[PDB]
């Protein structure tokens, strides 16, 4: 076809929208949507940036915990994302979604109902995340050898997800969830700067936390040899961060710290910020795969693939392999002691699509001339019904 | 959001984020994106030979030779001027940006980019209601197939121009829907008596015009007159009539999402009371 | 983990189930006399800043046990270095509040008497509240010349930070 | 003591028993197999009692055409008053892991995340607990297209809920369906036809009025009314050319007695 | 109108009549259980067929078995909006016949919606309170259907003004 | 006086022999057996042998056992060793589901049921240590709903979905012999039809024989009772209600009826003998939203105590999972207009 | 899977089988001209073709029946009905439930003013022997 399908990739907190081809997203927007709380009211809404503080509107967050708290509210939040970001007539695109690990059935005709009930949508197509991050990951220097046997982390703003897949089809009995992501990383480090610097605006402490990981966080190999690092030479890691005050419009700054550390080690030692979730995250991935078919085991280890904004942190990777290698070196090593198994090979795999690992793999999904024979289409739909998209070829 | 906006926001974007590193002296990223537009339109921005200093903006239209009978090429100069260059294989219209040689207001050359398909569009306006006001009757409609199935006739008359478009529901019921918001329009004047006039006709071509008949083919006619052609006007003139056919359809399908809403509501009053039903 | 005392030596003596560990220095008490380069007061304060988030912490030698009330201790410096505005009256402070009686294990305000095997006797009481409060006195001591920039009258809030966290959820106050 | 091993699982017991006092997964190895079974009277495989003979036994007949379908295979053994006929038995390469196997796929293409290893297990009892035998396919598939009486919820380990509805039907289907799950041959019934017919010409009515089924994948609701069916309809077609008045003559009695399930067992306990 | 209470009387009457039942293992099929009245594979379970009529459009087809009903009904539908908005209503309804557990997934030839209800109906809930739910439905799917009908117009009007008022 | 055992039905219940004991089934495949205890029911057993849902149960008073049949075309007798229940399986040879069973009143055999169109009388014999049973076949066209037994333990009442009421033979020469002749004839070999009712619509939910055996009366879905009184060459009385159909019904003497359904209350019927006509004596139980005491269709009713010639109490268990005992005495007391006979 | 095209279950020897002319035209519009409504009423009840297999018969009665019911006056219809006996008002329901079958001339409005009455005297039980007949109109 002339031109190329929607790619929508709708997050807990961020919304990615563009079309199939892209190596990036074209908009990369929260997902909220501000409503007033007849005639077109239901129109008088808006959504990203443009809806988070509205003097006069409500913000919403739809998907904030995993699934769609609100169909009402995910169906406008798309008659924008089509008439008004992507500008795309709907009858003439095929459409690619991603769902949320464990979808039911269910969940997938509501979405089908809006988009070819609403949008009437010549084609549709509702992808798993984690297959499409699997798929993304073959764009990495580590993996020049393709396959959809992998063991998915993805981390986003509200929830992460362990992942395990066996030849594109996920392990969905397998999975486990983490109680950390980027939220809980943002508002530890909030903690922490409340105990330390002086000026900051209350109204932009969240924001300032945010910045703070995104801009200055990083994973360290070790808490007492970091801490130390920092108390010898302050001056090469303490860092200054300059903001601006709105109700003031007065100008602040503050010393970044220990935070930068301290924040992604919650993955890794989670009692830091949650009094009811011990795991460490090397361990949770550990266990997952323990779970699984011995048979599909070392492939799981030898293709632990990164998807997420809060995979971004970097040594991320590194200090998750590494960890992960250690329990199980261990693990073999006490068996070979209390009584012969061949050395596990452990791979984290970090690529420069990890962002947006999920969009970018299924921009290239929607891109091949394969894409259009598995996209379910309107006309199966009104002959065959909803129950069609239940399947994703 | 009711009216359509008119500017592409992807191309705005775009260009936006490579003037402010541009300005702010940081070396350039390379840049390649394909995207479209409502009516078949396709766009392209990218670095023309893999040189990042400059920023390529190109777009696609089907039909972009019968508005190139209509002054597109000297419109288009007149915006665009030096920015203006050879179209790109695969596209009609190029805009290409130097990233070393930006004007002071960046912002302004960003906005006109972002209306490159309304521009494209505008000349075939400007052509007809110029006549209209030079009082040059008897010339020859203007014909724009906007979409492979759907077309727009432009023509200028004593005291008024005429814009009809032949517009297709493939949606079977989504014609009923129609039938309802073409009623209102047809009825517009009681709501702004100094309003274009709108007429509208099913499975039935109008009188101005081979005309696709058919029961899923409809025709909107807007009456323009004086005050919304001449030269203080026009402009606003056409960026609402060149948004008209996709605003309708827009329309029909947000009124099916609303109806949604409704029938959630009831069918989950049903299941309460279904429940209530239950001995515990 | 959590960072564990490598102290614990086949030799080193007991007072109740806690390691009776060498230390360096000036003040009086039990403490065996320490040659080496680091005892257990320098492990505690060099573990100090990443310690103190846990909540979980594994006993393994009786030597954690001496790091860990060590760690508590610390805590309660800070508590009072914190509003110390020079480093001589940082140290003055940290002698009268080593010189307080905190309760020791067994007794109601010890934070972790499940743990801490409590004194057996009169002998082994009065050593034990001895060897603490030697541990005390030495720990304070060292830990003014950490808390005070070079330019006194200012605890560093880099130290000063962690006055509201618990190692443990635990207190030696509470 | 009777010790009955089969395919998949083991039924172990006493004699005048009657049901096993242990039934317990088959999982040299076998010499482990025994040292459990014996660690806190047999029979054996078709083509030491044999299991189609002492199916017959405990029914109190001598004569008929028994059809075993467990957990690995399925057989077709026809007994002569005495001991069996090695020579007119055949075999179906269709059974319980297959239908198992296959309900795990529907469940699948239905949108649930299975993984055939992982989860077999609990498949298994999804099959044991909501699968059954179709009468008329064609009715079977209008309830599941035009109403929800189908519709079961099954709660997995993890506590999500799922939803079970034509493929209760659809998975069993198999067995007399092989082609479903890329399979030669005929079904069940058809190969039970076949039997019978490829058989003598004077007992012949005599094995029709004495099938017997055994098995625990011969437990399934609608299966006995099934086999009937297809053997009407198959003799019908192949033997009365047609002559819808002589089906009358038809006389088809298929024995599904209630403790079939481990009606080899049962034999032994009580022929021991 | 005085032509609706009379009509919705004569069908709650009906629907008490009908629903009527009780558990009915299958005589056909060796231990399955199924909705006689779907399946019909003994004459003698099903009750006669009958219809309540309001006009030559509305009407309800009522049939009865001895473990399961079958109601359809025929909706009102005026002109070309209601009937599309009363197609997509009942279809919007039918996908979600799973949690409407009383919803055919299809309505019989000649209707617009369809209930099958069973004796695991009426022994998990109260029948009368089936009956009432009949009734209601039927009362309020006119009403909602009305509602939807004045929700696209005040809609367009105000869409067709916005355009127009801003050349 | 109504009791909730559970808010899903009692399929059907039995009494023992003192009434201190009622067993029923929580609509699912068990047998919850409860005892009285002060003003307070406490359940004592819990017979799971069955893997369907249990549609009869009954219980012979002197020999204190229970039979048991369910969808899974099984029927078990109980027999209490200790105090536990332990099954013995009886091969029924139905290849449907039981639907109804009851003990003979000499105890040495009972009746099933069921949906082969098949009555299948049962009786222990001493030879091989086990039950055995026979076949009533013909002309049994449907699923038969309902069994009552004739007080010579040879007659039996039964109602089937082809809309009938028969009385057969039930005779088993191997327990028992010869019967005397009764008005409903003298010739009861093994099978024997005795009687058929004349009608071709209504599936016979519930059928009885009066205390002495010369009359049976069975209610219909057509809303309708009717009663053959063998004394008057088998004449059947006919009344068609104004209400739902009824699905039990007994004898509380030799001239009056008990019966109740789909409209969840009990109400009375009264036979003229010589008029031959019956008459309807009015609702018994006085008073979402319903007057009723059960809240759901009453499906089954037994007598209490003072048999059927004279009955003083009874109970009906219905589909609301309620166990009601209605007080003959009571009822008259409170409803001065009621006349019983 | 030719064999499975044929349904084995008609010929099935279990197949249970049913049990095996109308009013006098003259007499009843006589009443109707003679203006006695409810000694219409009864005789158009009189020999219903309840025996008969052919539907125009049937239909010729309904038609009868029918054409009496809408003659009368709102107001005339309790007092008609309650000269009924109960097998009167059953058959009278029994015709009332085949002209919903065929709405004519607004004809369902006075059926069902007719139905509020028939259901009146013979209570919902008249419309349960509506759905149990074997044999009907
Ligand atoms: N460079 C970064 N380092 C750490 N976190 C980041 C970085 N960039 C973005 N994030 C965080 O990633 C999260 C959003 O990631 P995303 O995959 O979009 O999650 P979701 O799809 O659930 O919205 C937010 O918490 C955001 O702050
Ligand atoms: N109730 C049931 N319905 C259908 N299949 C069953 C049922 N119970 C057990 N099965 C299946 O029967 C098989 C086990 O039967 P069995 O006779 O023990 O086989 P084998 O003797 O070869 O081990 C397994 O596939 C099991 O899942
Ligand atoms: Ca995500
Ligand atoms: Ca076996």
């Amino acid at each position: 076809g002339r031109l190329p399908a929607c790619v929508v990739d709708c997050g807990t907190g961020y919304t990615k929208l563009g079309y199939a081809g892209n190596t990036e997203p074209q908009f990369i927007i929260p997902s909220c949507i501000a409503i007033k709380e007849k005639g077109v009211d239901d129109l008088d809404f808006f959504i990203g940036d443009e809806a988070i503080e509205k003097p006069t509107y409500a913000t919403k967050w739809p998907i904030r915990h995993g699934i769609v708290e609100d169909w009402d509210l995910m169906e406008r939040f798309m008659e924008q994302v089509i008439f008004k970001y992507l500008r795309a007539e709907p009858e003439d695109h095929y459409f690619l979604l991603t769902e949320p690990p464990l979808n039911t059935p269910e969940n997938r005709e509501y979405t089908a109902e809006i988009m070819f009930e609403s949008f009437n949508v010549p084609g549709l197509y509702i992808a798993v995340q984690a297959v499409l991050a699997l798929a993304a990951s073959w764009t990495s220097r580590q993996v020049g050898e393709r396959t959809l046997t992998g063991t998915v982390i993805d981390s986003g703003d509200g929830v992460t997800h362990v992942i395990p897949v066996a030849e594109g089809y996920v392990i969905g009995s397998c999975i486990k969830h983490i109680p950390i992501a980027g939220r809980d990383i943002t508002y530890f480090i909030q903690q922490l700067l409340r105990d330390r610097e002086v000026g900051i605006p209350p109204e932009q402490s969240l924001e300032t936390a945010k910045a703070v990981k995104e801009r200055y966080s990083y994973v360290c190999p070790d808490l007492v040899k970091e801490f130390n690092k920092y108390d010898t030479d302050g001056s090469k890691w303490i860092k200054q961060y300059t903001g601006i005050n709105a109700i003031s419009k007065k100008e602040f700054s503050i010393d970044v710290g220990y935070e930068r550390f301290l924040g992604p080690e919650i993955f890794f030692h989670p009692e830091f910020a949650n009094p009811d979730f011990t795991q460490p995250i090397s361990e949770v991935v550990d266990e997952v795969i323990q779970n699984c078919p011995i048979d599909v085991r070392r492939p799981l280890y030898k293709n632990i693939v990164l998807s997420g904004g809060s995979t971004m942190f970097r040594d991320f990777g590194r200090r998750l392999q590494r960890d992960l290698k250690r329990t199980v070196d261990a693990r073999l090593k006490l068996s070979e002691e209390l009584s012969k198994p061949k050395p596990i090979d452990v791979q984290v795999i970090t690529h420069h699509m990890q962002r947006y690992a999920v969009w970018f793999g299924g921009s290239m999904l929607a891109s091949t001339p394969e894409f259009y024979q598995v996209c379910h289409t309107k006309k199966d739909y009104e002959e065959i019904g909803p129950s069609i998209c239940r399947h994703n070829p | 959001m009711i009216l359509l906006e008119v500017n592409n926001r992807i191309i705005e974007e775009t260009l936006a984020l490579k003037f402010e590193n541009a300005a702010a002296g940081n070396k350039p990223e390379a840049v390649e994106v394909t995207f479209a537009d409502f009516d078949g339109v396709l766009y392209h921005i990218s670095n023309p030979n893999g040189d990042k200093t400059k920023v390529m903006v190109s777009i696609s239209l089907k039909f972009y030779k019968e508005l190139q009978a209509h002054g597109a090429d000297e419109l288009l100069k007149r915006v665009y001027g030096s920015y203006l260059v050879n179209p790109e294989s695969g596209y009609n219209v190029s805009l290409l940006y130097d990233l070393e040689n930006l004007p002071a207001s960046k912002d302004s050359i960003v906005h006109q980019a972002g209306m490159l398909k309304r521009n494209c569009f505008a000349s075939v306006f400007e052509k007809y209601f110029q006549f209209q006001e030079e009082g040059k009757e008897g010339e020859n409609r203007a014909v724009i197939h906007y979409r492979d199935d759907e077309t727009m006739y432009v023509e200028s008359k004593k005291d008024r121009v005429t814009v009809v478009f032949s517009t297709v529901f493939k949606d079977d019921d989504d014609v009923v829907i129609g039938k309802v918001f073409m009623q209102e329009f047809k009825e517009g004047r009681r709501a702004s008596h100094t309003a274009p006039q709108v007429l509208f006709s099913h499975r039935e071509p109008p009188l101005e015009l081979d005309a696709a008949v058919g029961d899923n083919i409809g025709y909107i006619t807007f009456v323009l007159f004086p005050r919304h052609t001449n030269a203080s006007a026009r402009d606003n003139t056409i960026n609402l009539i060149h948004t008209f056919r996709d605003y309708l359809h827009y329309h029909i399908k947000c009124s099916k999402a609303y109806i949604h809403t409704r029938m959630r509501a009831k069918t989950s009053d049903f299941l309460k009371v279904l429940n209530r039903a239950r001995p515990d | 983990p959590a960072y564990h005392s490598s102290l614990m030596d086949p030799d080193t003596k007991l007072i109740g189930n806690m390691a009776l560990l060498p230390i360096r220095s000036q003040f009086k008490g039990p403490a065996p006399r320490e040659t080496k380069d680091t005892d257990i007061v320098d492990e505690a304060i060099y573990y100090f800043k990443a310690n103190v988030f846990f909540k979980n912490y594994e006993i393994k030698n009786e030597a954690d046990r001496t790091l860990i009330y060590i760690t508590l201790y610390i805590s309660e410096c800070l508590k009072k270095l914190q509003k110390c505005n020079s480093k001589s009256q940082g140290e003055k402070e940290m002698y009268t509040l080593g010189i307080t009686n905190f309760p020791i294990p067994g007794e109601p305000g010890f934070p972790l008497n499940a743990i801490y095997a409590k004194p057996a006797n009169k002998q082994e009481d009065e050593v034990m509240r001895a060897y603490l409060q030697q541990l005390r006195q030495e720990t304070g001591l060292r830990l003014c010349e950490k808390v005070f920039d070079p330019q006194n009258d200012k605890p560093s809030k880099w130290w000063t930070c962690f006055v509201k966290r618990q190692f443990m959820n635990k207190s030696l106050s509470g | 003591v009777v010790c009955d091993n089969g395919t998949g699982f083991v039924k172990c017991g006493y004699a005048g028993s009657n049901f096993p006092e242990h039934i317990f997964p088959a999982l040299d190895d076998m010499k482990h197999l025994w040292d459990y079974t014996f660690g806190p009277l047999l029979t054996e495989p078709p083509m030491v009692a044999i299991q189609a003979v002492l199916t017959l036994y405990a029914q109190g007949l001598l004569t008929g055409v028994v059809v075993d379908s467990g957990d690995g295979v399925t057989h077709i053994c026809p007994v002569y008053e005495g001991f069996s006929l090695p020579h007119l038995t055949r075999r179906l390469d269709i059974a319980g892991r297959d239908i198992t196997r296959y309900l795990i796929k529907l469940l699948l293409l239905r949108g649930y995340a299975f993984n055939h290893s992982a989860d077999f297990e609990t498949v298994r009892m999804i099959k044991e607990k909501l699968c059954y035998v179709g009468y008329n396919i064609e009715q079977e598939q209008k309830l599941a297209l035009e109403t929800t009486v189908l519709v079961e919820s099954y709660t997995l380990p993890d506590g999500r809920i799922i939803k079970v509805g034509g493929e209760r039907f659809e998975a069993p289907e198999a067995l007399f369906q092989p082609h479903l799950i890329n399979v030669e041959g005929v079904g069940v019934a058809e190969l039970l036809f076949n039997t019978i017919q490829a058989a003598d010409i004077d007992t012949r009515s005599e094995f029709y009025k004495h099938i017997v089924l055994s098995g625990g994948s011969t437990m399934y609701p609608g299966l006995p009314s099934r086999l009937e069916r297809e053997l009407k309809q198959l003799y019908l077609e192949r033997v009365l050319k047609g002559d819808v008045e002589k089906l009358s003559k038809f006389k088809i009695r298929i024995e599904d007695p209630p403790r079939r399930k481990h009606m080899v067992f049962l034999g032994g306990a009580v022929l021991a | 109108t005085a032509t609706l209470r009379p009509y919705l009387s004569a069908v709650r009457a009906t629907l008490q009549a009908a629903l009527c039942l009780e558990n009915f293992s299958s005589q056909v099929v060796e231990r399955h259980n199924k909705p006689e009245v779907e399946v019909r594979s003994s004459k003698e379970l099903l009750l006669q067929p009958v219809t309540i009529s309001r006009n030559e459009k509305e009407k309800v087809l009522i049939e009865g078995s001895i473990n399961s009903v079958r109601v359809s009904i025929a909706v009102k539908q005026a002109d070309e909006i209601e009937k599309i908005l009363c197609h997509k209503f009942m279809r919007f309804m039918m996908m979600r016949a799973e949690n409407f557990f009383i919803l055919r997934r299809k309505p019989v030839e000649g209707y617009d919606i369809s209930f099958l209800i069973t004796n695991f109906h009426t022994e998990q809930m109260y029948k009368h309170k089936l009956v009432d739910f009949v009734i209601h439905f039927m009362e309020e799917i006119d009403k909602e259907i009305s509602e939807m009908k004045l929700s696209v117009n005040a809609r367009a009007r105000i869409v067709a003004e916005e355009f127009l008022k801003n050349f | 006086a109504y009791h909730s055992f559970l808010v899903e039905p009692i399929s059907c219940h039995a009494w023992n022999k003192d009434r201190t004991q009622i067993a029923i089934c929580p609509n699912n495949h068990e047998v919850h057996i409860y005892e009285k205890s002060g003003n307070k029911w406490v359940q004592v057993h819990e017979l799971k042998e069955h893997n369907g849902q249990v549609t009869g149960v009954d219980w012979a008073p002197d020999s204190n056992r229970i039979v048991t049949c369910g969808t899974d075309r099984n029927a078990y007798v109980w027999t209490l060793k200790g105090r536990t229940w332990k099954p013995t399986l009886v091969i029924l040879r139905i290849n449907r589901a039981a639907r109804c069973v009851r003990w003979a009143p000499n105890e040495k055999k009972f009746a099933v049921g069921s949906g082969s169109r098949v009555i299948s009388i049962c009786y222990f014999e001493q030879e091989n240590d086990w039950w055995v049973c026979k076949h009533i076949k013909k002309p049994i066209r449907s699923t038969v709903l309902s069994l009552d037994w004739h007080p010579n333990s040879v007659l039996l009442a039964a109602g089937s979905c082809d809309f009938k009421c028969r009385i057969f033979s039930a005779y088993i020469k191997e327990v028992e012999e010869r019967p005397a002749p009764t008005p409903w004839g003298s010739k009861m070999p093994f099978g024997e039809l005795m009687f058929e009712s004349s009608s071709s619509c209504g599936w016979v939910h519930g059928v009885c024989f009066s205390a002495n055996g010369s009359r049976v009366a069975w209610v219909s879905h057509d809303s309708t009772v009717c009663l053959a009184d063998a004394d008057k060459k088998m004449a059947v009385a006919t009344l068609a209600s104004e209400t739902l159909p009824l699905l039990a019904v007994t004898f509380i003497t030799e001239s009056s009826l008990v019966a109740a359904g789909h409209d969840c209350f009990p109400v009375l019927f009264t036979y003229d003998s010589a008029a031959g006509k019956l008459s309807f004596g009015g609702r018994l139980d006085v008073p979402a939203g319903l007057d009723s005491l059960h809240k759901n269709s009453v499906s089954q009713i037994s007598v209490l105590s003072g048999g059927k010639a004279k009955c003083s109490q009874f109970c009906t268990t219905g589909m609301d999972g309620g166990m009601s005992i209605w007080d003959v005495r009571s009822l008259e007391s409170a409803l001065k207009d009621l006349k019983i006979v | 899977a030719r064999f499975r095209k044929v349904d084995v279950d008609e010929y099935d020897e279990n197949k249970f089988v049913d049990e095996d002319a109308g009013p006098d035209e003259g007499e009843v519009d006589s009443c109707l001209r003679q203006g006695n409504m409810t000694a219409a009423l009864q005789a158009a009840l009189k020999n219903p073709p309840i025996n008969t297999k052919s539907q125009a018969v049937k239909d010729r009665a309904g038609s009868i029946v029918l054409k009496v019911l809408i003659s009368f006056k709102a107001n005339d219809i309790e007092k008609a009905v309650q000269s009924l006996d109960k097998n009167g008002v059953d058959l009278l329901m029994k015709y009332i439930y085949k002209g919903f079958e065929s709405p004519s001339d607004n004809s369902s409005a006075v059926l069902l003013q007719w139905h509020e009455k028939a259901l009146a005297a013979g209570g919902v039980g008249s419309i349960v022997r509506v759905l149990t007949a074997r044999k009907t109109v």
